[PDB]
């Protein structure tokens, strides 16, 4: 009858993962889990906890969301996210974000402020600005690791 | 793809998934992360976030499927996540993390690895990539 | 929203839904019709297309639900559809149409009308708006 | 065994709907059903039948898809669709379409050609043009009754 929490940073891990990166990933997951633990210890609602944890996962460049996101063929970032609150099954989702610092929080705003449950692309960028969330240049999201990764992706044939 | 599922002390479940999607994708391609019932689902009894091959997660409605087997097969969390990974994927590669309203947390995946961490209030705490 | 479900002589099911969406919606707003498991679902046993309040269809993953109660509770098509409609729209308003691989066809809805038609090879044929 | 088919043109019918609109909607439903019935009668696969019926529903301006689609607040149209083939659970979906004449057929092409199961907005519009499908000006979808309806939506 108590609190529980899981966080993930993606499936599909290559067995040759270098130790270095293995340790970074674990350190990041710990940090995000501890943030969630701490919010749960002080009675923050489930719905606020998931958003809070995912914002941290988005901010950190290590995993594929937010800054550190995978790149499109043109070398830019297009992000998407969804959120659901169980007790009344309330849903919010966003796709095609290129400018919104924290997609998950935009998903949260779709859930709370929109008569719709899913807003995408220009509409969703327009909704961000109506809602006053932080917006940045697409380059913000693009890291050197991913520029390299996409070089390889495109070599993969 | 990253995600988080939580059940708080009031027994309320929630779930959240975010991604940048697939490397070298063309514009306008949408995967499972923003799709309710595929990458993200929560209800009275659980909260789920999925990651892996969107094609498999989408056609398998994977996140809603955890809830559906709890509901209609009467399985508890761990056995339900076990059932979904084992029967609702085959040849598809995906993983998921879930919580129940009763305070349980479970993860499952059928590929080589999944970056995940879980904790419960009475002190269980795990961070893992492999099995 | 318009839609069609078919089961063919060889027993294969398929489903299709298309819409312009809600009148006066703002750009970029997406409803249930393009969401697999919500608006549209087909599998080995059934094919389903939903219409009505997008919010209620999405949150209930209603097209998939019909398949789920067939598969996990063993209900036949008509009972499946009766069940999802009467017992899985807590207050939302929707309708749906479905076919089973055994050759059955069903429709149901809780609001005050639904433009629909249905036929079976045996001869059955029905076109209606109200009850 | 035996084939079966259902078609719908949306839930929630205005109880005020006049008798001649009722007859028109039923004549549309019957036409579409009859196309599917003959297709099933000449053994065409389920997956080709649902596409063909829905394409007729899209083209006729009576119901809310394709031409006759509901309008956005700006008075334009944005369409979306999905399709699913049960035997192997293959899926295809599209949203944010503004120039594609038959959205459901673009959904089918997402199913059959794309490594993705859902393409939307300008990516979906560029996908349509790679696939060589019929594209038109947005105005093509906008009907006068929907222009009137939109003006009423604006309470
Ligand atoms: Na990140
Ligand atoms: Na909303
Ligand atoms: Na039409
Ligand atoms: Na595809």
């Amino acid at each position: 009858g108590g609190w529980a929490i899981a966080v993930h940073g993606g499936a599909g891990v290559d067995p040759t993962l270098p130790l270095e990166r293995q340790e970074e990933a674990k350190q990041l997951l710990t940090r995000c889990l501890n943030l969630g633990i701490s919010a749960l210890n002080s009675n923050v609602p489930a719905i606020d906890v998931v958003e809070l944890v995912v914002r941290e996962l988005e901010t950190d460049p290590l995993f594929n969301s937010g800054r550190g996101s995978a790149l499109t063929e043109k070398g830019t970032v297009e992000m998407e996210a969804s959120i659901m609150d169980g007790p009344k099954r309330r849903c919010g989702a966003v796709s095609g974000l290129t400018t919104v610092k924290n997609p998950i929080s935009l998903a949260r705003l779709v859930m709370d402020k929109s008569p719709h449950s899913y807003i995408a692309f220009s509409g969703a960028e327009d909704f961000a600005r109506q809602q006053g969330v932080e917006v940045v240049d697409n380059e913000y999201f693009v890291t050197p690791d991913n520029v390299g990764m996409l070089k390889l992706a495109k070599e993969a044939n | 793809t990253v995600g988080c599922v939580v059940v708080d002390r009031e027994g309320r479940c929630a779930a959240a998934t975010s991604t940048g999607g697939l490397m070298n994708k063309m514009t306008g391609r949408i995967g499972d992360s923003p799709l309710i019932g595929a990458g993200t689902y929560a209800c009275d009894v659980c909260g789920v976030s999925c990651t892996g091959e969107g094609e498999a997660i989408i056609r398998g409605t994977l996140a809603r499927e955890v809830a559906a087997v709890m509901e209609y097969k009467g399985l508890k969390l761990h056995q339900a996540v076990d059932f979904v990974i084992k029967h609702r994927l085959d040849e598809g590669k995906a993983g998921l993390i879930a919580v129940s309203n009763t305070g349980e947390v479970a993860c499952g995946f059928n590929c080589n690895g999944m970056f995940r961490a879980c904790a419960t209030e009475d002190g269980f705490m795990e961070v893992a990539i492999w099995d």
